[PDB]
């Protein structure tokens, strides 16, 4: 909050603008990275209620309906195992929507093969 | 946004333009209790003052000195400083103070000065040319004077050589006015050096006895124990104020704290070495210092070819501290929140997006 | 004295932004790899060894 | 008044291990659940500390160089150790600091004292013998405070002379070990900072005689020296220092 | 004088470390490519043209 | 080996620790690169005589 410091800082020009613009570019690059990784489908697929897959069990990777976060047991274990002018911008996609994207990808690759990645 | 982008046309998107600040409202200075005062009451208002050839030297140290009471007193007829300022005595700090108290004649009050030549200056009390401090003098005709004449106050009249600064001479050697040998035996040209004053109530102004206290300051490598008084104000909580606690200053919100300090500890630090807890010096209570709600001001707009309507996002700011909607990214003002879900046009964050159709979120 | 503090803190902030840009390039490369694995291993069967 | 003590038994001084003692709080700052690395005058872990005895006939009151600081450990019962002697030449030429705890209060004086060659106190079996000085000419600082005080009590002290400030850190610890320093951890709280502003290069412990000649009560004390080094201090949830790491002891703690 | 020499040598060392980080990122990209070629050309037969 | 230089350098903080950390990261990244490229088999195969 020192005004004399900011008056002396104006002598150095647009350094602060360059630092803010570089950090803004990094911040939008992270959201672009998440968009390119997880949002590869525009249809949100669901598995059928009956899990008859010829003996194949996907309960450890399908979302658990009993959990409020709608995560798989493996994804829940993964989320449990990871632990002055400064601001932290939140990510554009929340963890619930990233879990929804992975659930859609799992439902597509279980019920439809590789056909959903190339068309209907 | 046009000012920030240096352009008269703004493309559709969100642009961080400014930085919201919760402006400090008050200044809170809390300083501890003004105890252990310097004993100026036994120097200025003592029972019996000393003579000028044997002036009493009182060492003022390890205490806080209130010079405002001494300076605002109207009884003093002379308050002249030669190395400091009278209005800055309560602000400056000194290692120790030497208080020299004596009684002189009213015409000799000017003789306690640097560069001044007189009988009191040469033979009774001498000040250096680089003297620092203040000379205080007041009339004492109602106390010291006696109708039979107060002869108790003596003064030195003769010496071979002048005094060094801050030098006493209580010797009673018989002066040699001439060149005749005197072995302590008084004669025609050999007189006793100490003569008594003639303080009587019938004399006018100039012959009345004046009590003088001279304060001299030392600025050695010893620690500055003698300092001025500290005027602590009232404490205001739950507001973004400028706090000044025992020389530690800053800006923050001062709330009640559940951290129980040990009695020797005063401040509290987190991992990142920022002061987040503190003890008030007046009342021993623990206060958390939450930083004021700084945030980024982002402007959400479509193209200026399309419309001039904008929305403002205050990042990480609750909506009660600034078409008002609360997001996890912050408070969004100017966008109507709807229950329908569309594709993301302008990203806000935490799953919130904005679009133009008015601006909806 | 404030000018000395300003140039020190500005050098620190430039150092932080530079290493953040380098780490952002590394994370972008890893995310492009992850998107490639998402396209080729999940959305299809890959003949590429390992 | 001075008295030569001529019934001592000649014996070389002992040495023992410091273990993890001598730690004090470097500042007045509360810290919660954090590890703090600090650079200050600290006592080395597992160091060679000089061990002095008072037993019957041992009466160890020598003059030792102060260096940059003194750690004083006291395994004390029945209050034999009463104070310390601080100065440079220990005569009237220089100015010396006196710390005494007699039967009533603690007195701290900065004056020009004439120290005896063998200064002590004495208890008659009632304290009625004070022979620690013969004169006191020019005083600059006086300070009267509240009293600081099988071996039952453990008294740790740190004395530092930094920028004219005299720091006294102390901690009271209830122990039950017979002979040597116990092994454990106890951080010393800051008690009082003294504005002395004097040169100190030598020190001497003050003991107390028991009269019923003289008899030395059972006591033992320890002198350690403070060195500039780095500690990694651990602060718990309640904000007390529970463990420390000496960064220059071994490569593991490094 | 040492303040001038320290800031000059610190700027030189920071420039060197930044260039080394950029070159290390380039060499890491080349090594990831080389590991991909080791997996797909040596440990198998690749249908990828060129 | 100038101790006055290091005393003045401690006023600038942890720049040297940052540079040493970056160089250590590069140094372990080179070994990671060689490990990723060449150690793709855990069995040391031998040609027939
Ligand atoms: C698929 O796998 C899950 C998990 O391995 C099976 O659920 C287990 O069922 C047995 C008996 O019904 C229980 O004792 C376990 O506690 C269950 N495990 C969990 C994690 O819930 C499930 O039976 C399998 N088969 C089907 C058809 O879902
Ligand atoms: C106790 O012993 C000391 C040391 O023997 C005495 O100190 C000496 O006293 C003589 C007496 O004139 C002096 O000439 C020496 O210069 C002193 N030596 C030192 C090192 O100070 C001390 O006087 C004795 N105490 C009494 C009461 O006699
Ligand atoms: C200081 O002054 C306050 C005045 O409100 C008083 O309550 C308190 O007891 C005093 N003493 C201390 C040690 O805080
Ligand atoms: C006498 O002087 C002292 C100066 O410290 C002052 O505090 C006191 O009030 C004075 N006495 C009277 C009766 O005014
Ligand atoms: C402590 O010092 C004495 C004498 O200097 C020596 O004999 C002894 O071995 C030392 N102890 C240790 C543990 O180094
Ligand atoms: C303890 O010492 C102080 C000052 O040295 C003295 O005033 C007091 O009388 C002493 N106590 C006894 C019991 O002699
Ligand atoms: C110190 O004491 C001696 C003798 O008591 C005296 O002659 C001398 O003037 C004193 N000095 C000071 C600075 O008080
Ligand atoms: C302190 O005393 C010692 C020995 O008497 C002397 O070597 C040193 O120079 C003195 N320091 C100061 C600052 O007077
Ligand atoms: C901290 O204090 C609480 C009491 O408030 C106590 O239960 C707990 O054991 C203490 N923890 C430690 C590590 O001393």
């Amino acid at each position: 909050d020192s005004t004399e410091c900011s008056n002396l800082l104006l002598q150095y020009g647009s350094f602060c603008t360059q630092l803010n613009r570089a950090l803004t570019g990094i911040a939008v690059e992270q959201d672009k990275n998440t968009q390119e990784v997880f949002a590869q489908v525009k249809q949100i697929y669901k598995t059928p209620p009956i899990k008859d897959f010829g003996g194949f069990n996907f309960s450890q990777i399908l979302p658990d309906p009993s959990k409020p976060s709608k995560r798989s047991p493996i994804e829940d274990l993964l989320f449990n195992k990871v632990t002055n002018g400064l601001t932290v911008l939140p990510p554009l996609l929340t963890d619930e929507m990233i879990a929804q994207y992975t659930s859609a990808l799992l439902a597509g690759t279980i019920t439809s093969g590789w056909t959903f990645g190339a068309g209907p | 946004t046009k000012c920030t982008l240096k352009s008269f046309t703004v493309e559709k998107g969100i642009y961080q333009t400014s930085n919201f600040r919760v402006q400090p409202t008050e200044s809170i200075v809390r300083f501890p209790n003004i105890t252990n005062l310097c004993p100026f009451g036994e120097v200025f208002n003592a029972t019996r003052f000393a003579s000028v050839y044997a002036w009493n030297r009182k060492r003022i140290s390890n205490c806080v000195a209130d010079y405002s009471v001494l300076y605002n007193s109207a009884s003093f007829s002379t308050f002249k400083c030669y190395g400091v300022s009278p209005t800055k005595l309560n602000d400056l700090c000194f290692t120790n103070v030497y208080a020299d108290s004596f009684v002189i004649r009213g015409d000799e009050v000017r003789q306690i000065a640097p560069g001044q030549t007189g009988k009191i200056a040469d033979y009774n009390y001498k000040l250096p040319d680089d003297f620092t401090g203040c000379v205080i003098a007041w009339n004492s005709n109602n106390l010291d004077s006696k109708v039979g004449g107060n002869y108790n106050y003596l003064y030195r009249l003769f010496r071979k050589s002048n005094l060094k600064p801050f030098e006493r001479d209580i010797s009673t050697e018989i002066y040699q006015a001439g060149s005749t040998p005197c072995n302590g035996v008084k004669g025609f040209n050999c007189y006793f050096p100490l003569q008594s004053y003639g303080f009587q109530p019938t004399y006018g102004v100039g012959y009345q006895p004046y009590r003088v206290v001279v304060l001299s300051f030392e600025l050695l490598h010893a620690p500055a124990t003698v300092c001025g008084p500290k005027k602590s104000t009232n404490l205001v909580k739950n507001k973004c104020v400028n706090f000044n606690f025992n020389g530690l200053t800053g800006t923050g919100v001062l709330t009640e704290s559940n951290k129980k300090f040990l009695p020797f500890q005063q401040f509290g630090r987190d991992i990142a070495d920022t002061t987040d807890a503190v003890r008030d010096p007046q009342t021993l209570e623990i206060l958390d210092i939450t930083p004021c709600s700084f945030g980024g001001v982002s402007v959400i707009t479509p193209g200026t070819n399309t419309s001039n309507q904008v929305a403002v996002l205050y990042q990480g700011v609750n909506c009660t501290e600034v078409n008002v909607f609360q997001t996890r990214a912050g408070c969004l003002i100017g966008a109507e929140h709807v229950n329908n879900s569309y594709e993301c046009d302008i990203p806000i964050g935490a799953g919130i997006c904005a679009s133009y159709q008015s601006i909806i979120a | 004295q404030i000018d000395r503090l300003i140039t020190g803190r500005l050098q620190s902030l430039q150092t932080y932004v530079t290493q953040q840009l380098i780490r952002a390039a590394e994370i972008r490369a890893s995310a492009n790899l992850a998107a490639t694995k998402m396209s080729e291993c999940v959305l299809g069967q890959s003949k590429r060894v390992d | 008044q001075c008295v030569n003590l001529t019934t001592r038994t000649q014996l070389p001084p002992a040495y023992t291990n410091s273990f993890t003692r001598g730690v004090y709080y470097p500042d007045k700052v509360f810290r919660s659940s954090v590890l703090h690395s600090t650079q200050d005058l600290f006592l080395p872990f597992f160091s060679n500390v000089t061990w002095f005895h008072a037993i019957h006939k041992r009466f160890d009151n020598p003059v030792l160089p102060f260096n940059d600081g003194v750690y004083f450990a006291s395994t004390e019962k029945s209050n034999i150790i009463r104070g310390w002697i601080f100065g440079t030449t220990l005569d009237s030429k220089t100015q010396s600091l006196l710390i005494v705890n007699n039967a009533t209060n603690v007195v701290i004086k900065v004056c020009e004292f004439q120290f005896c060659n063998d200064p002590f106190l004495g208890v008659y079996y009632m304290e009625s013998e004070f022979r620690v000085y013969s004169s006191a000419n020019n005083c600059t600082f006086e300070y009267v405070s509240q009293p600081f005080l099988n071996f039952k009590n453990l008294r740790e002290f740190v004395f530092k002379n930094i920028d004219g400030y005299f720091k006294i850190y102390s901690k009271h610890t209830p122990i039950n070990l017979v002979r040597d320093l116990p092994q454990g951890f106890s951080a010393l709280e800051p008690l009082v900072d003294l504005p002395i502003g004097i040169n100190i290069t030598r020190f001497q412990t003050l003991l107390a005689l028991h009269r019923s000649g003289w008899t030395a009560g059972a006591a033992a004390y320890y002198v350690g020296y403070l060195q500039p080094r780095t500690f990694l201090l651990k602060y718990n949830e309640n904000g007390t220092i529970t463990d420390a790491v000496d960064c220059a002891l071994d490569p593991l703690s490094e």
